Formats: C-alpha cells, structure tokens, sequence
C-alpha cells in the first residue's frame, strides 16, 4: 500500500515522488528530474542510495535528505 | 595474517597500507569493489532476495568481501593486512586514524571535502569514480549527522544477545546480527556509517578507505560474540527462501557458504580477541 505522490521545491530543488542493478521499487523519487534510488524497510521507513544507513519515515523525507546530502550537486542516474 | 587495531600501527605499517590501497585505486581494481558493494546495497531488500545486508549473511558476506580486498592488498604488498577501527574507543576526530599520515581528517564545512591525508582530492590520487552524483572528491563530516559513535557499554549490550539472527531474517529482526548491523536497537554498524558522513553514508561507502577498518571491527565483534556464545551459531540452517542458509552458497562468489566463513582463524587472527 504505497505512499501518496508528492511534488515540491525543497532548498531550491524540485523533488517528486510517485507510486510505481537494484530491486522491486514500488515507489519512485526524482531530484530535479533525475531518479533517486530509494528503498522501503520492513518497518515502513525509507532510505535512499545517498543516505542508505539512516532510515527516515517517508519517501519525501528521503528526497529531502538527498537534497541535503547533495549540497547543490546534480544527481547521476543510478546503474 | 594478523589484523591489528589501527591505533597501534607503526609508521611503516601505515605507509605500506596507504600505498597498497592507492595502488589498487590506480590500477582500477579498487573501484570494482566499490561497484560490487553498491550493487548489493541497492538490490538487498527486506521482502525479497537479500545477501550482503539486512540479512543473516551480512556478517559472512562482509567477511568474504574484506578477505577479497585484503588479498588484493597483499598482491601489492604481501606484508599488509586490514587494520580495524574500534570506534567505541577511538571516538573523536582527534583519533590518529584521522591524522594526515593515515586516513586524513574530516571534510571542510562548505562542501564536505577532505583536505588532508593521502586520499584528499588535491593529491590527484583518489578520484571518486563510482558515484551517485557529480562530486568526484572524498567527503566526510565526522560527527555531523549523528552526535556520537556507539559506546563500549552499547557494544557489550549487543554482544550479550545470544541468538545469531531470528525470523524474518531482515531489518525487522531481533537478535545479534540485526542489532550489530544496526537496524534495530542502540545501533552499531549503521550509525558509524552515518557518523563519518560523506560517501561512507551512501551506497558507495567503500569509496572511503575507512570502510574497510569499520567492517574489520564489525567482523571482530562477530568473532567476540562467537566466543561469548559457543552454543549459538549461524541461522537459518536450510530451506529459507530469499535468505542464505548456513550451507548455501553466496553471490557474487557462488563458491563459498556461510559455513565456510564462520571460523575466522582459517584466514587471520587478531592482535587481541
Ligand atoms: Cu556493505
Ligand atoms: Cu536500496
Ligand atoms: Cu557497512
């Protein structure tokens, strides 16, 4: 039962999420139109490839954590 | 064939370790370790196949991965072994680990860039190639994303857990493996990744040579746990979908089983256990 979609500008960057090398991936996140690998843990928390050891409660929180991590840097597409 | 506490290495040991790592990087071999690790971190999932992480095989998989890496170092300088980082003891940025003659320090506040030591981008000797963004320099923010490394008290509490692992054998599990990995509880291994920051907090965490010293100490703690719990052993032991059972082989090697990796003394000993 996937989280809702989202779309916002966070710290100057566009982050989007939607229900849909890696895994299944029943949800997709993008930072400025580049797909960000994210994963759901059994307890419902989320992580992304740029914050993989630090569970956050939602995919929007994972997107925001990625923007925080990137410090303005473009994301490269995953595998 | 002895893995030593990083804090005890001699000058010559530090030098030969740094040089062997830099030569694996130059030859292109280092980056394929980074890539292998990122593929498993991106594919291991709680509801599906899981091998390198979030699963009982977290510990023997990283033991074999570190053995592959150590053998590659030894192919450059056969005197070199992986040191370990006891982060319950050496818990500040002033640890000699982080000195310019060893791994270098934390990154600057503006962009997290490591500015000293042999792996600083300015040396020309540590390009970050296998990456998830445009930044091609080693980054760290020691103590930036979590205030504290695990303490010895916290480690002891995990070492006291008698069951190796428990169904459902993933990030939701009780028992030793998941408490050591950190997805439940006081959090040991995951929190160290978060504490270093930079690439160590990401799926391409072996970009930072501290990766190997962190996992060598996680591997030591498994060995310590075995000593405290001689009546406990790897589980599951057969027929579990999506999970590597004791006598099943593991990817990517396909030729080795958790059973072949339980006893570290077949490959190395510690300075003190
Ligand atoms: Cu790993
Ligand atoms: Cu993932
Ligand atoms: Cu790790």
């Amino acid at each position: 039962a996937a989280p809702e979609s989202f779309d916002e500008v966070y710290k100057g960057r566009r982050i989007q999420g939607r229900p849909a090398h890696e895994h299944g991936g029943g949800y997709e996140v993008f930072v400025d139109g580049v797909q960000l690998h994210v994963m759901r843990n059994a307890d419902g928390s989320w992580i992304s490839v740029v914050s993989h050891y630090d569970p956050v409660p939602t995919p929007r929180a994972a997107a925001r954590a990625a923007v925080d991590e990137l410090q303005g840097a473009p994301l490269l597409p995953f595998p | 064939t002895v893995r030593k506490n990083q804090a005890t290495l001699t000058a010559d040991e530090k030098r030969r370790f740094v040089a062997a790592v830099l030569e694996l990087k130059r030859s292109g071999r280092y980056d394929e370790f980074v890539r292998t690790h990122n593929e498993f971190i991106m594919s291991d999932t709680d509801s599906g196949e899981r091998t390198g992480h979030r699963s009982p095989s977290f510990l023997p998989w990283h033991r074999r991965f570190l053995l592959d890496f150590e053998q590659a170092l030894q192919s450059v300088d056969s005197s070199v072994t992986l040191p370990y980082w006891d982060w319950s003891a050496d818990r500040t940025v002033r640890a000699s680990l982080w000195a310019p003659d060893f791994l270098g320090g934390t990154g600057r506040s503006t962009d997290g860039r490591v500015m000293d030591g042999p792996f600083a981008a300015s040396t020309g000797n540590w390009p970050i190639n296998v990456r998830v963004d445009s930044r091609t320099y080693l980054r760290r923010s020691l103590g930036g994303s979590v205030a504290e490394l695990p303490t010895r008290a916290e480690v002891e509490s995990v070492l006291a857990i008698s069951a190796y692992d428990l169904p459902p054998y993933n990030s939701a599990s009780e028992g030793f493996r998941n408490h050591l990995e950190g997805w439940r509880g006081v959090n040991l291994h995951n929190r160290v990744h978060v504490w270093v920051g930079g690439q160590m907090a990401t799926g391409v965490s072996p970009n930072d040579p501290v990766f190997w010293l962190h996992h060598a100490y996680v591997d030591k703690l498994w060995a310590e746990w075995q000593r405290r719990h001689p009546d406990s052993a790897y589980v599951p032991t057969g027929g579990t979908p999506d999970v590597v059972d004791l006598n099943e082989t593991m990817k990517p090697w396909n030729t080795v089983r958790p059973a072949d990796l339980l006893d570290h003394t077949a490959y190395y000993t510690f300075d003190a256990l």
